[PDB]
This record gives C-alpha cells, structure tokens and sequence, in this order.
C-alpha cells in the first residue's frame, strides 16, 4: 500500500509499505529516497513516536496514511 | 521632494515593506504576538527568544502550513508578495533576485542568531525559506551559480542526503552570493541589523 512521509519542513515522501513492515524498514525507504540515515530519523504517527522494533500495523497506520518525519535541524 | 538621497533610500522603503510582508505572514488577527516577536526580531542581530520547543513548532505550522500547499508557495501568497515589493509588473529575474533574499531573510529567522539555536531550528521558517528559494528558481535559475548548488541549499534547509542543517552557514553562504551579485536588492529586503 501506498503512505506519505512529511517532514516539518513540508517534505513529502512517498512509499510503497505493507502492514508488516517495521518501523526499521520505513526508516530504510526513507533513506533510499531522499539519503538520510536512519538513526537521524524519529518518525510520528497519531502523536507516538514509532519504535524500531514494531511494525506498521501496531499502530494502526493505514493505506494513504501521513506519518511524520521529524529531523535535528540545527540553527 | 525626496527627504532621502536615492542611494539611502533603501535602508527606509526596505524595512517598511518587510513590515508589511510580515503583516501579510503573521495576521495581527490571529496572529498578534508572533507578529510582534517577528517585527522586534529584525531589530538586532542576535534574539534571546527563540522558537524551538513543541509549542513553538505547532504554532509557527499553524500560520506557514496554509501558505505551502505541497511545500511550495501558494499562487495566493506569491502574488500577495509581489503586490507587496511592487513587483507584479517586474522581470522575471528581478522578480527571482526579490525572492532569493527573502528566502535568505527567513533562512537567517530560522538560524542561531534569531529564532534558532546551535542545535535546533523552527522547521516551518526553514521550509518557508526554501520555498521562496524553489520560487526563485524557477523564476529564473541563472541568479543562482549552479543547479548544483541549488540543490546543496535546498537539501540542507531539508536535512536531506546527508546535508548539513546549520541554517547560520546556509543564510551566510546565500547572503554572500547575494552581496556579490545583487547587492542593492539584498539592501532593500535583509533588515537592517542583519546586514
């Protein structure tokens, strides 16, 4: 299925996932498309922060969902 | 009769349409004390406010969010823009030039000397600035030296493929190239103190 990935900054992202999918699998998408490392993202769904570990469908993330990408961005 | 010599009348027509550039960000309707903090940020060089905590974050994407439908300026606010410099009627590349320090104006409100801090950044400031940036681009892309380096700002303001974020050296490296190729526009938009 299809979900999105926006940055703070207003960066969508757009990936092919299954419910199955880990966290640490998105996180490896996201690095495929647009190059950053996984251990620099904190991705946020529904206001949780997504844990490595546990897959897409733990949380209740669905086809067309918006998940959050949330980066240190320093002044 | 003119109460300012022309070369110096830019360092009073430039603070005043920035002023109004930010009442048409920053509503005083909805709006009224980060109205206020953006105005007496561009007084000084260096703020001890800073606009880095959740809150901040939240409130900054409520008042950026519906100007960058799909992270890229709404046609709505880029005309409001060029009413604004009194630019509808401008070249594209003056237009481009008006909007490449704007987008440096806001990477330098999103850097360590104003709303940021060494480590973290408003991301809506960021993303505004690129914005403007991408507008300038496809206004004109020969005021910037490169594709290549459009991309370098454009990926740093992002955090993407491994870009450095300091938005203090992006706002300083878009400044200097401004200074070099366009320096009376860079007057008539960076506030005074920032110069």
């Amino acid at each position: 299925m299809q979900i999105f990935v926006k940055t703070l900054t207003g960066k969508t992202i757009t990936l092919e996932v299954e419910p199955s999918d880990t966290i640490e699998n998105v996180k490896a998408k996201i690095q495929d498309k647009e190059g950053i490392p996984p251990d620099q993202q904190r991705l946020i769904f529904a206001g949780k922060q997504l844990e490595d570990g546990r897959t897409l469908s733990d949380y209740n993330i669905q086809k067309e969902s918006t998940l959050h990408l949330v980066l240190r961005l320093r002044g | 009769h003119h109460h300012h010599s022309s070369g110096l009348e830019v360092l009073f027509q430039g603070p005043r349409r920035f002023g109004e550039l930010i009442d048409i960000i920053l509503s005083t309707e909805e709006h009224g004390e980060l109205n206020q903090q953006f105005l007496a940020a561009t007084n000084q060089k260096h703020s001890t406010v800073k606009l880095i905590d959740d809150a901040s974050v939240s409130r900054l994407a409520t008042i950026f969010d519906p100007l960058l439908p799909e992270g890229k300026l709404s046609p709505a606010h880029y005309q409001h823009i060029l009413s604004a410099y009194h630019l509808t009627d401008a070249t594209p590349q003056k237009q481009a030039e008006t909007l490449f320090c704007l987008s440096t104006a806001f990477a330098r409100y999103s850097s360590s000397a104003i709303f940021g801090t060494e480590h973290d950044s408003p991301p809506a400031l960021r993303g505004y600035a690129e914005a403007l940036m991408q507008k300038a681009w496809e206004l004109s892309p020969a005021i910037f030296p490169s594709s290549e380096q459009f991309t370098e700002w454009s990926d740093r303001f992002h955090g993407l493929h491994g870009a450095f974020t300091c938005t203090s050296v992006v706002a300083d490296s878009m400044q200097r190239h401004a200074r070099k190729y366009f320096p009376s526009v860079l007057s008539s938009i960076l506030p005074l103190a920032w110069a």
